[PDB]
RNA sequence: CGCGGAGCCUCGGUUGGCCUCGGAUAGCCGGUCCCGGGUCCGGUGCGGAGUGCCCUUCGUCCUGGGAAACGGGGCGCGGCC
RNA sequence: CGGCCAAGCGUUCAUAGCGACGUCGCUUUUUGAUCCUUCGAUGUCGGCUCUUCCUAUCAUUGUGAAGCAGAAUUCACCAAGC
RNA sequence: CUAAGGAGUGUGUAACAACUCACCUGCCGAAUCAACUAGCCCUGAAAAUGGAUGGCGCUGGAGCGUCGGGCCCAUACCCGG
RNA sequence: GUGGAAUGCGAGUGCCUAGUGGGCCACUUUUGGUAAGCAGAACUGGCGCUGCGGGAUGAACCGAACGCCGGGUUAAGGCGC
RNA sequence: UAGCUGGUUCCCUCCGAAGUUUCCCUCAGGAUAGCUGGCGCUCUCGCAGACCCGACGCCCGCCACGCAGUUUUAUCCGGUAA
RNA sequence: CCGAGUGUUACAGCCCCCCCGGCAGCAGCACUCGCCGAAUCCCGGGGCCGAGGGAGCGAGACCCGUCGCCGCGCUCUCCCCC
């Protein structure tokens, strides 16, 4: 499983009706994935680990995209995950700030690869929750919880370094 | 475009400036790099000195007069980095490498010409400010360059002749601004045409 | 040092991206890099923008963080930002910079003749002003 | 984690009137004046008051290592302020078991010379920093009394004359001889 | 010493100029009153701007009005720096 | 030729100097092991002469440690200049 | 016989040697301590001609991790002779 | 005759017959050995017989197999010089 | 004499290997079967109706055999991994 | 004028529930976030290329196959309009 920007999916599946259980229970997961072809196969990855269910004796009943129910409010996102290292596997709780839920999960996949060199197949997102500002634990998130937030943009580095490429004046960085 | 390209060396990182120069020289473009003592190298000083002293040990031990020629002026250290970015075993790269003139200080053909700056090779653009760097002029002094004292005494002499030029050039700039207030009832017609089409904010 | 601050109500000028050239207002801050951002009177709907796109101005509006659209719209309209902008020199420099770009071949001709005359008078006048400053005969 | 803001303010007494030429603190008091640049640190320095004149220093998006340089600037500025109102004074005793260490001060307190350290013939001559004046005390039998405005010059001058009297090739758990800094005080004891 | 002329041979590129502060970047630049300074006043996504500036080339004749009149032009001579 | 762990030795005291039972490495001056190259041939041990290189330092310069009082000695560091 | 207290960690001890830790309510008045774990980096890390991310070099990356849009060319694929 | 699953494909048969009978490598399974660019097997692919793009360089890796050309587009790999 | 070295002379076109089985005083060789080429032969589909043009018999339905480093559906087989 | 407390809209606002909403626009020309086109059409620019050479079932071909398939327009009716 690669990435690129994730979407949330509501995937619902159920075992095929045998002549033993005529109506098997519907199960749903919420699954972050680049698209719905990958989303339906993360479903059978996780649901094989929980119930004795393979995709041969099963069917994706529904697979639809969940849209963000307030994509303009800034939220705090608690994420519980579980990942394999070079050594054994470990549990984590991370926190982020984002406008969308899948934006926060995408931000976590980049960050688990950055800090831990965790590739995306090693990570299992197991619960993602919106947290109030009072219940947050991570001080990298909580410093933005301030109604009078104020900071400058200190040392602006020049980005257009080739337009022009040869020039006569040296760049300013104080703005 | 037949003129030469005069680049000030000061404040530029060594290998970022060198890839800029080496691509221009292969595209025609005579280029002169002046003031090569001001060229910076990132990483702290002692680290970069060791990389030059490690270079000073590579010599052909059978006959070191044939060996790697360890040039020690800052202009000729810069000249070998841009040579390493050139295909200098071919006629095309040898004809490149003599479109490049390198100088320590600023000699009297080029002291009265305005220098260019490459912003994609500057220390203030390309390094975080909490990173250590070195100077090519200092590092060449500890490896055997004889002449940083005489080059410093000739750069401080050039600058005090250049301060006198600036405050006379700036003295004409306020006479021109004085003139624009004397004549404004007879150029108000022409300063409306220029202000309409994007000149003269 | 540091006269201009990122804060709620700070009016920024979007320098690149798709909304390039639009004034916009900082509504809330996200994660050191991005800002919730709204231009109600400049056709920029509320969204997230990185701080490297935007350039801070001198204008600050007064509304609390994460207000709705209508409270940043009416804070925009009183102490009218659209008319304080295009009176600063910085919006005049932008206005001059694009009308130099949209200058046809004939308008470059009319400017060429006008500037050639205008520099004759100014150059003639500075000949007189520096030969009159040359009339100095005191020890 | 990069902290949005870490500040620390410094109170300035009424004797001293510091200025700020960018990141250069020129402190000027009754005992003279001092000057250091802090242009190897990216901070903002600003005088605050109009009657009490605090001095703040802010860091703005520092990591952990950058966040340590804030209180060092405050500590260097406070040693400037103590240095131009009270001044620095190091008393250092001369410890000897058998051979009396003879210190005689050369030209106007700028040079000391040490004669008899462990009974030998070579004469130590160690020059003070510019601004540090050394002296021989009259309160006790043998202590040097060197003093000046800047703390990093008074302390360096005590360190030069302590490392000048090193015992070589002997056990230094016996043979405890030398001149050692005994206290780090001030002139004009408040 | 001449472009002084006449012709050749051979090597080719090229297609307007920029005649100069030093530097800083967690700050710079420009004016100004009092002893190179302090004050003061401006500017700062650099407009006193290289994202710039300067030169502009159909040629003439009739003919007016502005700019000019302290000017233009001479490989003019002579001297000076 | 080094490392780690620490029962012990060191009158006391694991670790000044050591280091059992274990265990982890480096090196290619040994010899095994192999048989890739050479059998229309690479002159095959040592000494003599002569140059250069390595450091895993015997001495010397600068140091740190001790069961370093001095003397002598041992243990480490930078170091292959001589 | 206390407001909470040694048949000792604590002044290495055949010594009444002798100094005020332990436990504190006011001072100082806001968070802090520990054990783990794994990323990068460092120590561990010593060989002989002078030398090898291929080289130059690179540190707001030209390094490592996770990613996007462009783009580059094989005798492969496609259309044509 | 509803030619009794899917999918693809023309099939059968004879004579004569050369060269070969030193192989080697790689993924996975595997035996001897401390190991070996070591010795010995299984399975498939490759090199030998085979160029081309990529891995700086290379029998065997990765991509892809070749009439002589134009245009376009890719693969593996890349995009400071 | 040589089961051993060395050499073995023009061009284009098409096809294109083997270092394995069994036997041999066999292990630097041969016979043997594989792998290759050539020569065919026996059949099938059929060619397709001058330019034309899906057709022209019996409401449906059907479109030859065979064959395969393949799956499906039945059904046996096995004693590895665990 | 900043900082710290305080608590619940007040001289700002934010969240949720409604008893019910109304209008506009509508994967937006306010570049917030999709997948598509029998639910899809039109116009333009750049590049490389021109292989082939007797196509007439009609007159009995004659300067000369502007021919097959395919898609169209007019006339062998009449009226009106610009
Ligand atoms: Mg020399
Ligand atoms: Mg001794
Ligand atoms: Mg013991
Ligand atoms: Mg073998
Ligand atoms: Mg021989
Ligand atoms: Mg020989
Ligand atoms: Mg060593
Ligand atoms: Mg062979
Ligand atoms: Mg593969
Ligand atoms: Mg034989
Ligand atoms: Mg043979
Ligand atoms: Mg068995
Ligand atoms: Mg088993």
């Amino acid at each position: 499983k690669a990435s690129g920007t994730l979407r949330e999916y509501k995937v619902v599946g159920r075992c095929l009706p045998t002549p033993k259980c005529h109506t098997p229970p519907l199960y749903r997961m919420r699954i972050f994935a680049p698209n719905h072809v990958v989303a339906k196969s993360r479903f059978w990855y996780f649901v094989s680990q929980l119930k004795k269910m393979k995709k041969s004796s099963g069917e994706i009943v529904y697979c639809g995209q969940v849209f963000e129910k307030s994509p303009l409010r800034v939220k705090n996102f608690g994420i519980w995950l579980r990942y394999d290292s070079r050594s054994g596997t470990h549990n984590m709780y991370r926190e982020y700030r984002d406008l969308t839920t899948a934006g926060a999960v995408t931000q976590c996949y980049r960050d688990m690869g950055a800090r831990h060199r965790a590739r995306a197949h090693s990570i299992q997102i197991m619960k993602v929750e919106e947290i109030a500002a009072s219940k947050c634990r991570r001080p990298a998130v909580k410093q933005f919880h301030d109604s009078k937030i104020k900071f400058p943009l200190p040392h602006r580095v020049l980005r257009r370094q080739h337009k022009p490429r040869f020039t006569t004046k040296r760049p300013n960085t104080f703005f | 475009e037949v003129q030469v390209l005069v680049l000030d060396g000061r404040g530029h990182l060594l290998g970022r400036l060198a890839a800029i120069v080496a691509k221009q020289v292969l595209l025609g473009r005579k280029v002169v790099v002046v003031r090569c003592e001001g060229i910076n190298i990132s990483g702290n000083f002692y680290r970069n000195k060791l990389k030059y002293l490690a270079f000073l040990r590579k010599r052909m031990n059978t006959n070191p007069s044939r060996g790697p020629y360890h040039f020690r002026a800052p202009s000729r250290i810069f000249w070998r980095t841009v040579r390493g970015m050139l295909p200098h075993k071919t006629k095309r790269g040898q004809a490149a490498l003599d479109r490049l003139k390198v100088f320590d200080g600023i000699p009297p053909p080029y002291d009265k010409k305005k220098r260019m700056v490459v912003p994609a090779a500057l220390k203030v653009v390309r390094l975080k400010p909490t990173r250590k760097f070195a100077y090519l002029g200092r590092l060449a002094h500890e490896v055997g360059w004889k002449y940083q004292a005489v080059t410093a005494t000739l750069e401080e002499k050039r600058k005090e002749k250049a301060k006198i030029h600036y405050r006379k050039k700036k003295q004409l700039m306020r006479l021109r601004k004085q003139a624009e207030k004397n004549v404004e009832k007879k150029i108000d017609k022409y300063t409306e045409v220029l202000k309409t089409h994007g000149l003269l904010v | 040092v540091f006269r201009r601050f990122v804060e709620v109500g700070r009016v920024a000028y979007v320098s690149f991206g798709p909304h390039a050239g639009k004034l916009v207002a900082i509504v809330d801050v996200i994660d050191q890099n991005r800002a919730l951002v709204d231009g109600p009177c400049t056709q920029v709907r509320r969204q997230a923008m990185p701080f490297k796109c935007m350039q801070l101005t001198d204008f600050i509006l007064k509304f609390p963080h994460s207000a709705h659209q209508k409270y940043v719209r009416q804070a925009w309209q009183k102490a009218d930002i659209n008319t304080k902008w295009a009176a600063t020199r910085w919006a005049k420099k932008i206005e001059a910079r694009e009308r130099k770009a949209k200058m046809t071949d004939f308008d470059r001709f009319k400017v060429m003749k006008a500037k050639k005359m205008r520099n004759r008078i100014i150059k003639n006048e500075v000949k007189k002003l520096q030969k009159a400053a040359l009339l100095k005969a005191s020890p | 984690m990069k902290t949005i803001l870490s500040n620390q303010t410094v109170d300035i007494p009424e004797n001293v009137d510091i200025t700020l030429k960018g990141r250069t603190v020129i402190v000027k008091g009754p005992r003279g004046t001092l000057r250091r640049d802090f242009n190897h640190i990216n901070v903002e320095l600003s005088l605050l008051g109009k009657k009490k004149k605090r001095l703040r220093v802010d860091k703005w998006w520092g990591n952990r290592k950058e966040l340590a340089t804030v209180r060092t600037i405050c500590s260097h500025v406070q040693n400037m302020i103590k240095g131009v109102t009270l001044g620095f004074r190091y008393k250092m005793r001369s410890v000897y078991a058998h051979f009396p260490i003879n210190v005689v001060i050369q030209e106007n307190g700028s040079l000391v010379e040490i004669r008899n350290f462990l009974g030998e013939k070579y004469i130590r001559r160690v020059r003070m920093r510019p601004g540090v004046a050394c002296s021989v005390s009259q309160a006790q039998k043998d202590e040097l009394i060197l003093e000046g405005n800047d703390i990093e010059l008074v302390s360096n001058s005590a360190a030069l004359i302590q490392q000048a009297t090193t015992v070589k090739n002997k056990d230094i758990r016996k043979f405890l001889d030398g001149i050692y800094v005994s206290e780090k005080g001030t002139v004009q004891q408040a």
